[PDB]
DNA sequence: TGGTTTTTATATGTTTTGTTATGTATTGTTTATT
DNA sequence: AATAAACAATACATAACAAAACATATAAAAACCA
């Protein structure tokens, strides 16, 4: 009723608590690491912004922050008897030379009155700032996304700032937050201005992924938060190797996402999650005792039991013939610490400072541990050759770990996080039987509306004719069902006069065809080439 | 190039189309549709639990999802979360993305009024939109974690929401923990909209919903040649009675010979022909009530001085036997 | 509706029959803001508005952005009490019905009764001129020539008093 | 809030440039003879 | 190696058009002083 008006508002667990004591505790380790790099980035700009006393003293100091994410915020020193202001210029606010000047002079001016306790918004204020506001000026220019701007505007901008170098009560500082590709930037500008730039340049790198000093760190703080109460399987962690390698800019926010979603999967379906604290042994039930039986390492050890002990009268008794000894057989292996966690923490600090190696990934270090490829892991520096015997660990085939583990053995978080998008749509439209289970008898003898043309839509050419496609569409519809369908309702009258018309079938097809190809434009599957002609269209969607 | 064309189709009027369309979309596959709707109903507690983690939930899939979102947001979730925190329930702010009249200023002016005006944020109102939301974000980093608002964005690839200065605006909203972002798109190229910068702010997760809905509301703004041969079909129903006759004499000899240029007639003889039936006095009295057929683009002229009707061969005899007769 | 180009001050001018005072700007701007305005005060007589010359807003700025939305928003009468703002709008060129969206053409609001007025040849307009000759002079000319005037003006015409205003020039 | 200016979206017009189809003209291919 | 003649195969000049660069216009959004 109201849906054509836009944005109308209206004003209409024993398991989960053990998640709640684990989740936030992990997240205290997350954000405390997040402010560490936040304090790191804010520090290394601040000292380098100051103490650089050049001899010519007629040049601005420039700073190239390579690899930076265009969101790096900056704080400034107080530095009394001089105001220090920050101006940010987003490529959305870069239309010309003119408004790049005019908005920027406006942005400092309100920042100037707020600290001060009619004028014109150009460089007139810059010289009279000594008289307009008393203390001197040191402005800084947070160019947020520098490679999207037309550089001749930027090149003409910096020559305008070059004229301000003759007043001696103002200091200029430029911050170039590039995304990447410093060699691209010295190509675009005028070479007369690069020689203006090259007085005191500083190529400080700011990257979230820099030698994995935080990537290996945040996975390490993940491991102790789940220490001894779970495991991480091999097929799980290689997914974390492969998919996180596909995102260069921000691994660290992504590793929080795919790990915490993985932990959300475990608490939501696994019944033995309650038993990670041994105080919860009183919650034991036969239904819990029944579902413990189908563990693969459980039944395999029983196959190991019979072949080792060909007397099986003991093994048959400890089966479901007893239940007290049966769970006592389980809680024998309950407290398995699995020191692969601790052995990782043993070797992680070692090569960090004993051999002092930094170009390493702790996750595949954990993964090569899971197969036994730690020997073929340390080889890539040939520096643990004196230490491959003391850092050695053979991964033991541990038992009952399949109840406390995380793995994408179901393809869940492969699907729900990285969905094969146009694959799952195209699979939905060719098949349609595994999505959908008086008038439903028609449905068992006639396809749904969107999908029935789709099989011929595959079987059509690159650019297709509209009418012959409908002519082919009329072939798929048999005649007797529609007149059985159009005459199904005796209650309505306005439909029934159309129902008795002898050309109703050929009219109801073009009505139904012009509801489906009407609905293949908002999906972008078919594009109407050369509007007001629309005799032929173009299909972009291919199967792959 | 003998091509079958949409002009050579048995056409259907306005009331005839929409009624039989309404018959199918409410009686075609009704039983399996709610049979799907009961199957996916068990996923509703799973969405409630993940949404406490501030996850921007995104729904893809074939078919319209508009009915499904409004059941899931309004009736199910929004009172369930208010009961589980402990009074009016959680305010729902939908965004109709299929409505092209959505701007960035107006919806955010609703947002800061939907959110708390604890300070004089009109002082920072001076493009300050990214500026005003940045002062909203850092304050919200140190607040007690509870959802106070859930917003819905239908058809996120819509004609106004897919604009790039609006997209980045929603990106900064999603990093805040106090608001849950449940949106749906329909495009096949929807993940072209986001880079690793925005999805870092978004942390999207995905779920399939395919009910093969007809998109009743979402078909309204869209148009094809159903929505001129049909345009001048109504003007002739309200004119003078002489214009019917002088168009009848027009349409005869213009269909005496598709309706193209070559079947047309010269201006001089047509003046004499409409002088023959005591209709046209002269050229001016002919042309003035022929400019009315020109002003509503009901006839064409190219060069004999050929005036020809731009409608098809099939259309003019339909115009003959129905409205002229 | 001549000098607006914008749907606010119409809902201001319905307030002028009240001779009162209020906060006008918000109440006349949004669709939902009109709904609060429709609670009467003295004796519960229902109100019907009359929108004169709607085609200036129809043939205003671009269709599906503002003007069709303006057309859409006015014709919505889903209010629950019988006090409803019944529209009577008027237009020149008859394209406007096909311009309506398919939801609106599903028997919604005041769109249906598309009451047209075919141009009166001489058979209803001239007889009004007869009754507008209530005060009759002696020689007001041979009235069959007036009938001759009506028959041979009705090729392209609509206003016979104005086409009597060309008789008033010849008189 | 409120008017005013500036940018954007939508819409159409202008000139240059590059592609394709086709009827006619050119050019190659074979065989006999000088 | 050259000439001639019949025939087949290919290239060429231009017609018809498409599409991108280049250009303007105005109502609606959007900043923006105030």
């Amino acid at each position: 009723a109201d849906a054509q008006r836009s944005h109308y508002t209206v004003y209409p667990e024993k398991r989960w608590e053990l998640y709640h004591q684990l989740h936030s505790h992990f997240h205290d380790q997350v954000d405390h690491i997040i402010d560490n790099i936040e304090a790191d980035l804010k520090a290394e700009i601040s000292d380098l912004l100051y103490s650089e006393t050049t001899q010519k003293r007629r040049c601005f100091n420039t700073i190239f922050l390579l690899g930076s994410d265009s969101t790096t915020k900056i704080e400034l020193k107080d530095e009394s008897s001089r105001y220090n202001v920050l101006i940010e210029l987003t490529p959305k606010e870069s239309p010309n030379v003119r408004m790049m000047l005019r908005r920027s002079m406006y942005k400092l001016y309100s920042a100037a009155d707020a600290e001060e306790h009619d004028v014109s918004y150009d460089l007139s204020l810059v010289e009279n700032f000594k008289r307009l506001f008393g203390k001197d000026l040191a402005m800084v220019f947070n160019f947020k996304d520098v490679d999207s701007i037309n550089f001749n505007t930027l090149d003409n901008f910096i020559i305008l700032l070059k004229s301000a170098f003759k007043y001696d009560h103002v200091k200029i500082s430029l911050i170039f937050n590039i995304n990447t590709n410093l060699s691209n930037i010295e190509k675009n500008l005028r070479q007369s201005t690069i020689r203006l730039l090259k007085r005191n340049y500083h190529k400080l790198d700011v990257s979230s992924n820099k030698g994995f000093k935080y990537g290996n760190q945040i996975f390490q703080s993940f491991l102790d938060t789940v220490d001894g109460k779970l495991n991480l399987s091999d097929r799980f962690v290689e997914f974390i190797l492969s998919k996180m390698a596909n995102n260069t800019n921000h691994n660290l926010q992504l590793l929080t996402k795919m790990l915490d979603y993985s932990l959300m999967s475990y608490f939501f379906q696994n019944a033995f999650s309650v038993f990670i604290d041994p105080v919860n042994v009183d919650f034991l039930n036969d239904d819990y005792l029944k579902i413990l039986s189908r563990c693969p390492t459980f039944m395999f050890f029983v196959e190991g039991l019979i072949k080792q002990h060909a007397p099986a009268d003991e093994i048959l008794s400890l089966l479901t013939n007893k239940n007290r000894g049966l769970e006592e057989f389980f809680v024998e292996f309950l407290v398995r610490e699995n020191p692969i966690n601790g052995h990782a923490k043993f070797v992680a600090r070692f090569l960090e400072e004993e051999l002092n190696i930094t170009n390493f990934n702790l996750i595949e270090l954990y993964h090569n541990l899971l197969i036994g490829k730690l020997d073929s892991y340390l080889d890539r520096w040939s520096a643990c050759k004196e230490y491959k015997d003391r850092l050695h660990f053979e991964p033991i085939d541990t038992i009952f770990q399949e109840l406390f583990t995380l793995d994408n053995r179901s393809g869940l978080l492969t699907q729900s996080i990285f969905p094969s998008y146009k694959s799952n749509i195209e699979d939905n439209l060719l098949s349609w039987e595994q999505v959908l289970p008086l008038s439903g008898d028609l449905d068992k003898i006639m396809a749904p509306v969107l999908g029935q043309l789709f099989k011929l839509y595959r079987e059509a050419n690159m650019t297709i004719n509209i009418y012959d496609f409908y002519i082919a569409f009329r072939e798929t519809l048999p005649k007797e069902e529609i007149l059985n369908f159009i005459r199904k309702d005796p209650s309505n009258t306005k439909l029934l006069e159309l129902a008795e018309t002898p050309d109703a079938f050929d009219k109801v097809a073009l009505i139904l065809f012009m509801q489906a190809i009407f609905a293949f434009e908002n999906m972008g599957l078919i594009k109407f080439q050369s509007t007001k002609s629309y005799d032929l269209v173009e299909k972009c969607v291919w199967r792959g | 190039k003998s091509r079958h064309t949409m002009s050579m189709a048995p056409d259907v009027t306005r009331e005839e189309f929409s009624l039989v369309s309404n018959f199918f979309n409410e009686n075609f596959q009704k039983r399996p549709r709610q049979k799907l709707f009961e199957i996916q109903k068990k996923m509703f507690p799973q969405y409630w639990f993940e949404l406490t983690q501030g996850f921007s939930l995104l729904f893809y899939g074939v078919g319209s999802k508009r009915n499904f979102l409004e059941e899931f947001a309004i009736d199910y979730l929004s009172p369930k979360i208010a009961y589980s925190q402990l009074v009016n329930s959680i305010p729902c702010l939908i965004l109709n993305g299929y409505n092209p009249s959505c701007n960035y200023r107006d919806v955010f002016k609703e947002i800061t009024d939907l959110l708390v005006p604890a300070e004089l944020t009109r002082s920072e109102t001076k493009n300050h939109v990214i500026l005003q939301i940045q002062k909203m974000i850092d304050f919200y980093k140190n607040q007690p974690l509870d959802i106070k608002l859930i917003l819905v964005v239908h058809n996120l690839d819509g004609p106004s929401i897919r604009k790039n200065t609006f997209q980045t605006m929603l990106s900064f909203l999603s990093v805040i923990r106090q608001i849950a972002i449940v949106a749906s798109t329909d495009h096949i190229y929807a993940p072209l909209l986001w880079d690793n910068m925005k999805a870092q702010n978004y942390n999207f997760v995905f779920h399939d919903i395919s009910n093969f809905e007809p998109s009743t509301v979402e078909s309204t703004f869209q148009d094809v040649m159903k929505m001129g041969a049909e345009g001048a079909k109504y003007v002739l129903q309200s004119l003078t009675v002489n214009s019917k006759k002088m168009y009848k004499l027009l349409i005869e000899t213009q269909m005496q010979n598709r309706g193209t240029q070559r079947t047309g007639v010269e201006l001089k003889l047509f003046n004499h022909l409409c002088a023959a039936d005591f209709i046209a006095s002269n050229e001016i009295a002919l042309r003035s009530m022929l400019r009315e057929f020109i002003e509503h683009k009901m006839a064409n002229i190219t060069k004999m001085e050929i005036i020809w009707v731009p409608y098809t061969y099939a259309e003019l005899e339909k115009l003959l036997k129905t409205v002229l007769n | 509706c001549i000098s607006l180009g914008e749907p606010s001050s119409i809902f201001q001018k319905i307030f002028d029959s009240f001779q009162d005072l209020n906060g006008p700007t918000l109440q006349i701007k949004n669709m939902q803001h009109l709904q609060k305005f429709l609670e009467p005060y003295h004796k519960k007589t229902t109100f019907v508005v009359v929108l004169d010359e709607m085609d200036r807003l129809l043939h205003a700025n671009t269709s599906e952005t503002q003007s069709v939305r303006t057309i859409l928003e006015l014709f919505l009468l889903a209010k629950l009490p019988t006090v409803s703002f019944v529209l009577i709008g008027m237009a020149n060129s008859l394209d406007m019905k096909d311009r309506f969206l398919s939801r609106l053409n599903l028997d919604r609001g005041l769109l249906p009764q598309t009451i047209v007025f075919q141009p009166y040849t001489a058979e209803q307009m001239y007889e009004i001129v007869i009754q507008k000759m209530s005060s009759l002079p002696t020689i007001i000319f041979q009235p069959m020539a007036i009938k001759f005037a009506a028959k041979k003006c009705a090729g392209n015409t609509g206003d016979l008093r104005k086409l009597f205003d060309v008789l008033r020039g010849s008189i």
